[PDB]
Parts: structure tokens; C-alpha cells; sequence
């Protein structure tokens, strides 16, 4: 295993079902460290999410630990995926998200940068 | 219904909701302070400026 950078912030967190919530999150992430907070995005329409979340652990190195053990994991019988989510600061104030990992979240939306202006 | 503000606090919708970091709902027109939501600033700024298909919501229109 291995990663870009230890970090001490938020990560992120994909593949998952959406019978997934804060408390599988948490039971599924807790064995490497305390965390903090938890929260998960809804669809407007349907309250789900599209399989894709966040964490934030109370540490730096057990956060380091969830990338390095939980991205090969698997939840309700499908493989998951985790990572870093600090290099994506939003430069609100100047700018919307699309530099970094936040503009994969707009890609997400559909495409949208078609229409960005 | 739970108050057209923040219930998390007994804080409103006074001046200092700049540094407040607060955020509209998306089904509901009700304002929140991202701070009683235990939010780091860093996650606020993620999920309110994520699509608009998908987003974060108070504590009337989900469960949190
Ligand atoms: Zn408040
Ligand atoms: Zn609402």
C-alpha cells in the first residue's frame, strides 16, 4: 500500500451502496482510530446517495490507515474505494470547483463544463 | 416544523452570519450555520458547492 501525502484532514470515500449511512461508515472505519465526523450527500429527488461519502478522523496516521487498508474493503457485497480528499480546498471566494478531485464531483454531476462560465 | 433557523443553537440570522459560514437548504428555503453542524470549513465548502443533483440538507428535509 501507499499514498500521495499522510494528511490530517477530511478523506473520501466511494462504491458504496445505498443502503450505506454514517453508522456502517463508522463501525467499518473505527478500527484503525477515533473519528470525528461523518456525512453523507443526497440525491434531491430520492434521498440516496450515488455512493460516495466522507470521513474525518480525530488523527493523522489512522486516517492514513483507512486509505492504506479500506480502499481494497468491501460493503453489501460490492468492493469499495478511499482516499485523500485534503488536495481539494475549494477556492470559494474567487472560483467554483474544477482543478482537482472536486472537479471529478462536477464531472459527476454530467460533465458540466460545457456550460461553465 | 423546527423554526425556520439553526435549531443546533440559540443564535439567527444576525450580521455575523459571514463568518458563519452558513448554507441554504435544497428542497427547503431555510438557512444554517455550517458550524453547528459540526462541519470543518474545509467539508462546509465541499458540500455546498457540490452539484445540484446531490447535496447535503437541514435537519427537517433529512435526518443527520
Ligand atoms: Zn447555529
Ligand atoms: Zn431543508
Amino acid at each position: 500500500a501507499g499514498h500521495m501525502a499522510t494528511t490530517k484532514r477530511v478523506l473520501y470515500v466511494g462504491g458504496l451502496a445505498e443502503e450505506v449511512d454514517d453508522k456502517v461508515l463508522h463501525a467499518a472505519f473505527i478500527p484503525f482510530g477515533d473519528i470525528t465526523d461523518i456525512q453523507i450527500p443526497l440525491d434531491y429527488e430520492t434521498e440516496k446517495h450515488r455512493g460516495f461519502a466522507f470521513v474525518e478522523f480525530e488523527l493523522a496516521e489512522d486516517a492514513a490507515a483507512a486509505i492504506d487498508n479500506m480502499n481494497e474493503s468491501e460493503l453489501f457485497g460490492r468492493t469499495i474505494r478511499v482516499n485523500l480528499a485534503k488536495p481539494m480546498r475549494i477556492k470559494e471566494g474567487s472560483s467554483r470547483p474544477v482543478w482537482s478531485d472536486d472537479d471529478w464531483l462536477k464531472k459527476f454531476s454530467g460533465k458540466t463544463l460545457e456550460e461553465n462560465k | 416544523a423546527k423554526g425556520n433557523f439553526c435549531p443546533l443553537c440559540d443564535k439567527c440570522y444576525d450580521d455575523d452570519d459571514y463568518e458563519s459560514k452558513m448554507m441554504q437548504c435544497g428542497k427547503c428555503d431555510r438557512w444554517v450555520h455550517s458550524k453547528c453542524e459540526n462541519l470543518s470549513d474545509e467539508m462546509y465548502e465541499i458540500l455546498s458547492n457540490l452539484p445540484e443533483s446531490v447535496a447535503y440538507t437541514c435537519v427537517n428535509c433529512t435526518e443527520r
